């Protein structure tokens, strides 16, 4: 029977719950799981969805992208 | 201090 | 011509860590590959899981530990 599990991820805001699901068997090494654990938090990692400048407005295309600004915000969903 | 988001 | 180095703040994300991504304005053919070389460059910096805790503070170190009683652990990196 597989166990979920919640891991909370140390200094990290805001507080969000990672959860892997393993199985006590399929798990071959506790590395394995280490590494089950990183992937799964690189997926929970939302995906870049907008971009915005310091000052707020929103960066939606190439020429936005390459004016004078070299620092971005970025939002997921 | 400057601050700005979003 | 000439690169860019871009640096990316993660909305509302602590500690504040600049992710710097290095685009070309003759390479990136697209603005959703640019979000998306942004995305790769954030997952990157995601430090790999080095240790485990319980909550009371207890490392867990072997598979014996990791399936015990409790289901909730903190992660640690380097």
């Amino acid at each position: 029977r597989p166990k979920l599990v919640t891991i909370i991820r140390s200094g990290v805001k805001p507080r969000k719950a990672v959860r892997v699901l393993l199985n006590k068997k399929t798990a071959h090494s506790f590395e394995q799981v280490l590494t089950d654990i990183t992937e799964a938090i690189k997926l929970e990692t939302g995906v870049v969805k907008k971009l915005y400048t310091l000052d707020g407005k929103q960066v939606t295309c190439l020429h936005d992208f390459f004016g004078d600004d070299d620092v971005f915000i970025a939002c997921g969903p | 201090p400057e601050s700005s988001e979003g």
